[PDB]
């Protein structure tokens, strides 16, 4: 059944549609156009238009794909309609998947897109090469499209598409190619082999990166739900969440895994070291969880790793982790919950988790949970319709300056500043957790 | 392709003035006809524009400049569904407010509380002609603009002496300064005031080039269609992001499993390397979620068949199976290239729903990709998505072809090989494909897997059973 019970907590305010104001073109349709109306000027040059654009591909629009001055049904020439022949196709492409399994969500990755495409497919950015240049500009794209396009889930060929990609390239590709939002591997039919298990380094490096990634699974989940939801990003650029501070504003080397994390790459070809800025705000080091306090300044961090990446959690935010990583989604979904409290400049954080089936078009249950931080103590709020099976085992606080007296269901790393308190709390409702 | 962009002379065309305008309890409207002796300098100038401004709600602002008789180009509803149905604001009640000059024509988008200049075509020409439509902006001194791709340059676009050209093709490398496979004219304009956002909703190709000669500017070269902006206020990077995805519809929703670790590669030759590359993962401790397949499962490259030697229904079944068992995933590469020189479903079909898109003369047009000589899809036919459909339910049923659990579309821009250069190198499809070799001959068939393929079938290792 399709219930959606627990759904609607995070849609935006739905505008004032007054009925019988319909268009105010006064027209019957958004553009204004009757059904054998604004089909385009004739007597045009459609091949080789008076201004001719930088086109790449040749000296026509015609270079290397379809003859645009082809009539299409209803009048339409491919000249007008050449930058929807990816998107149309996708569209009716994501249809004929619904036909054959009609209850789930049809998962598509397509090459060309137009404006609008986010509502019913998803990208990767196409033939890349095994050059560091592809994995530099990879952050550009993905921002693109998940910040700018509406068209979340992007990704680029991980070790790239042509050419020979080294070990040193791979490993590091790895390790950023766990923070896309769509995360593949794909190479060229004359590139050599280039699984994660051909290279030691690159095979620990991806281990290291899809235990992250597959922690984190739920969390990049619930930014793509809320972004399905609201349209707010699933990826940000640093200056989405530091908006004042004008050292952010050219920065594409870094960009926000949803909200809160921080992803800082290795850049430079054949080296281990990394200048990265860190805004001005409270931040804390992945798995260690220890503080770091960002100036506003760029950081320099040296013998970073070819298996390892740079990754920070921002202040003010709950981040719902899988206690575990797992070899299948399927044994990942059996994982219990480590909630990570990152306090804020203000000792505060915010945070969500979304639960369903994982597969199904319109749920019939649903958590859209809310996790608030403050005064030591751990609120839940929210919807809890949706039997996960399991539930929260861990509640790390970071920013814990000093061991605190009581010593039940408490391990205080005091080099890292983490608290952990073991928990058996169920995700079937609401409930308040005091941790200090 | 030449240089008009950097060469072109626009001192000429006379620009437009404003006959006569009126308002309403949610918008602005004026009559525009040419200030002057047509230029034509890239089709002909039109006589006569509408201007229509609809404050639709207090952070989208639509400026709409189009011909009288509704005959030029517009994205088709179908394709983009138009937001504002119900909606309307007053003007004051507007966080974005429109003034124009009547003569010469220009128009500015300000922001109501500041009085702040987000968009400013002041002092500068507009041009509308049948294949050549020219406005340009004003912007400050060392702008932070975002979008306006697919590209892959610097997120923070370049402000001087960058061109920027929207239009799809099959851009290989992904080259930098060059126009990629997708098209969205979507730019931010980030300041320490706040974000913004214009969007045009225009598919012609353009080249928008941004540059600091006298002053800032960003300008659009546009071959076709009418000026369809839509303004949007932010004032956060967030705000423009959501208000942008009321525009577009917010995306669709993704599979869980779809966040899993995807391998693929163009060249896997047969079911045992694919069955291999995902025991290898797994005997390695690296999670796989999802294992794929390229052009390789084809039939000689043409869609919806199998390869009957290398990807056998009965051997493709055993692999989909001992994957789903493993409660891991199959996707599979389609593009819209349909092979016509042998009988295939897809042809077949094809013809029969008669959904090809067509050349003058009534012929189904021609081109060349992997398979060959190859037809494409009219998807604007009322009969395309029946046959598009249909294909899907009798190929991915793990008998015809593999039940896949999610699609690889490619080279959908569409991708033509034949156009190397256009027209189709002065040669028929037939030698075209001989000679570029579409389809190539496939490796030699194997006896099976070159080693044991731990927790897989002996059907998918012969040689080793
Ligand atoms: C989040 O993603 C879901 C799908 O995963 C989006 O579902 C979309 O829902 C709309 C409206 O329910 C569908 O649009 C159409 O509505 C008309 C009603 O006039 C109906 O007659 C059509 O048949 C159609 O349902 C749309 O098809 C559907 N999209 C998909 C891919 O199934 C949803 O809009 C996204 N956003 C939110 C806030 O949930
Ligand atoms: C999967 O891994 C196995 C090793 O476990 C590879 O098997 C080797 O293949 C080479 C030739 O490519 C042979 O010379 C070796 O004798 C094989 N080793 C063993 C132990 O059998 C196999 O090639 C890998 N396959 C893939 C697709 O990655
Ligand atoms: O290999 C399993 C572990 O992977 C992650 O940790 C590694 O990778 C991090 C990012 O480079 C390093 O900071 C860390 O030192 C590595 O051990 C993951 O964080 C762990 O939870 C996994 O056990
Ligand atoms: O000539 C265009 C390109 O053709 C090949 O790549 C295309 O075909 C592959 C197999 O289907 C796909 O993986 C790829 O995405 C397509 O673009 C070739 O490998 C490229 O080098 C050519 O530029
Ligand atoms: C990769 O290197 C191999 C030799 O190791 C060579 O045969 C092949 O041509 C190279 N491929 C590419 C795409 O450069
Ligand atoms: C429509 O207007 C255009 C000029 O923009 C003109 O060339 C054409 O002949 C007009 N057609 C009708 C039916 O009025
Ligand atoms: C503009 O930049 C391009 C390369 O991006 C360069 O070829 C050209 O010289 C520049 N134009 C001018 C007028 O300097
Ligand atoms: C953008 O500017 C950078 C830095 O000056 C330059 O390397 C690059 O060529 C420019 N890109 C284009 C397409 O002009
Ligand atoms: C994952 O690990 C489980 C438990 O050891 C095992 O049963 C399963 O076969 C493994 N699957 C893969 C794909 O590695
Ligand atoms: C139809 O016209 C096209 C375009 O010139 C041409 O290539 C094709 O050979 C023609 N076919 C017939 C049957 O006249
Ligand atoms: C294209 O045409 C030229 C002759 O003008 C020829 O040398 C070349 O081999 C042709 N290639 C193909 C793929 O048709
Ligand atoms: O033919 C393939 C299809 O068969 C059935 O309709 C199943 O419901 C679906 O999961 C499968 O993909
Ligand atoms: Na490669």
């Amino acid at each position: 059944s399709r219930r959606n019970l627990g759904a609607g907590h995070w849609k935006s305010p739905k505008g004032k549609v007054d009925p019988r104001a319909g268009w105010q073109n006064g027209k019957q349709t958004g553009s204004g156009c009757g059904p054998n109306e604004c089909k385009g000027l004739p007597n045009r040059h459609l091949i080789r238009p008076p201004y001719m654009i930088q086109n790449g591909a040749g000296p026509t629009l015609a270079d290397s794909t379809a003859d645009t001055d082809l009539v299409q049904s209803g009048g339409y020439v491919q000249y007008d309609t050449h930058n929807l022949y990816g998107a149309m196709m996708s569209s009716h492409s994501h249809n004929a998947m619904r036909a054959r399994r009609p209850d789930d969500r049809a998962l598509v990755i397509t090459r060309s897109t137009f404006a609008g495409s986010g509502k019913d497919v998803s990208h990767w950015l196409g033939d890349n090469v095994s050059g560091w240049l592809w994995y530099q500009l990879s952050i550009s794209q993905i921002l693109q499209f998940a910040s700018l396009y509406q068209i979340p889930v992007v990704g680029p060929d991980v070790c790239g598409f042509g050419g020979n990609v080294t070990e040193t390239l791979c490993a590091r590709w790895a390790t950023l190619g766990s923070f896309y939002t769509f995360f593949r591997n794909h190479a060229e039919i004359y590139a050599n082999p280039q699984e994660f298990y051909r290279w030691p380094t690159v095979a620990q490096a991806a281990r290291n990166g899809i235990s992250i990634r597959y922690q984190l699974l739920d969390y990049i989940y619930t930014a793509i739900y809320k972004q399905n939801q609201t349209g707010t990003p699933a990826l940000n650029p640093l200056f989405f969440n530091y908006p004042n501070d004008p050292n952010t504003y050219p920065i594409d080397l870094q960009f926000f895994y949803g909200d809160g994390i921080l992803v800082s790459p290795v850049t430079e070809e054949n080296s281990t070291s990394v200048t990265f800025y860190l805004p001005d705000d409270i931040f804390y080091e992945w798995g260690t969880g220890k503080p770091v306090r960002g100036q506003g300044e760029y950081v320099s961090l040296d013998n970073i790793d070819y298996t390892d990446i740079t990754i920070h959690y921002k202040g003010g935010i709950v981040y719902p982790q899988r206690i575990e990583s797992a070899n299948t989604t399927t044994a990942l979904r059996q994982k219990g919950f480590n909630i990570v409290v990152a306090p804020g400049l203000d000792g505060r954080a915010e945070g969500s988790l979304y639960l369903d089936d994982g597969v199904s078009v319109v749920q019939d249950t649903v958590s859209e949970i809310d996790f608030v931080y403050e005064n030591g103590k751990l609120t839940m709020t929210g919807s809890f319709e949706y039997e996960a099976g399991v539930g929260i085992e861990t509640i790390t606080v970071l920013g814990v300056e000093s061991k605190p007296e009581g010593d039940e269901d408490v391990e205080y790393d005091a080099e890292n500043k983490k608290l952990v308190k073991h928990v058996d709390v169920p995700l079937t409702g609401e409930n308040e957790i005091t941790i200090l | 392709p030449g240089d008009d962009l950097y060469v072109k002379d626009l001192s000429g065309c006379p620009g437009y003035k404003a006959t006569k305008h009126w308002q309403t309890r949610s918008g602005f409207y004026a009559d525009l006809t040419l200030a002057g002796p047509a230029c034509n300098v890239f089709g002909t100038d039109l006589p006569d524009l509408k201007l229509e401004v609809e404050y639709q709600t207090s952070d989208r602002l639509h400026v709409k400049i189009l011909d009288t008789n509704n005959t030029v180009y517009q994205v088709p509803d179908s394709v983009f569904p138009r937001p504002g149905f119900g909606e309307w604001c007053s003007p004051k009640d507007s966080k974005l407010k429109f003034d124009f000059q009547a003569d010469p024509f220009s128009f500015t988008v300000s922001r109501t509380d500041t009085g702040e200049v987000l968009f400013d075509t002041t002092g500068n020409k507009l041009v509308f002609e049948s294949q050549y439509v020219y406005l340009k902006t004003h912007l400050p001194q060392n702008p932070h603009l975002y979008g306006l791709g697919e590209h892959s340059d610097a997120f923070m676009l370049n402000t001087t002496n960058y061109t920027r050209t929207i239009y799809t093709r099959d851009a290989y490398g992904t080259p930098q300064g060059e126009n990629l496979y997708g098209a969205h004219p979507i730019y931010f304009d980030h300041r320490q005031t706040g974000t913004h956002g214009v969007f045009l909703l225009n598919s012609n190709g353009m080249d928008i080039f941004i540059d600091n000669n006298a002053t800032q500017y960003l300008e659009y070269n546009i071959i076709g269609g009418v000026l369809d902006f839509y303004f949007i206020a932010g004032p956060s990077p967030r705000d423009v992001a959501i208000q942008y995805a009321e525009i577009t519809q917010t995306p669709l929703m993704t599979p869980y499993w779809g966040l899993g670790y995807h391998q693929c590669k163009y060249g896997y030759q047969d079911v045992y390397e694919v069955a291999a590359v995902v025991a290898n993962y797994s005997t390695n401790n690296i999670p796989l979620e999802t294992i794929w397949t390229d052009i390789d499962y084809m039939d000689r490259r043409r869609i919806f068949t199998i390869d009957p030697e290398r990807f056998p229904a009965n051997l493709y079944k055993d692999l989909v199976d001992t994957i789903h068992a493993r409660d891991q995933h199959y996707i599979v590469m389609v593009d819209p290239a349909v092979y016509y020189k042998e009988s295939n479903p897809a042809l077949d079909e094809g013809l029969r729903y008669d959904i090809f898109m067509k050349e003058n003369n009534g012929s189904e047009y021609q081109g060349v990709v992997w398979a060959g000589p190859s037809h494409f899809p009219d998807w604007f036919h009322p009969d395309s998505q029946q046959y598009w459909s249909e294909q899907f339910l009798a190929f991915f049923d793990g008998t015809n072809g593999p039940d896949i659990d999610a699609l690889w579309i490619d080279m959908n821009e569409p991708a033509n090989f034949y156009n190397r250069p256009y027209p189709g190198n002065n040669t028929t499809p037939e030698n075209f494909a001989e000679v570029d070799g579409d389809p190539p001959a496939a490796p030699a068939v194997r006896d099976g897997p070159d080693a044991p393929i731990p927790g897989f079938p002996a059907s998918l290792q012969p040689n080793w059973v």
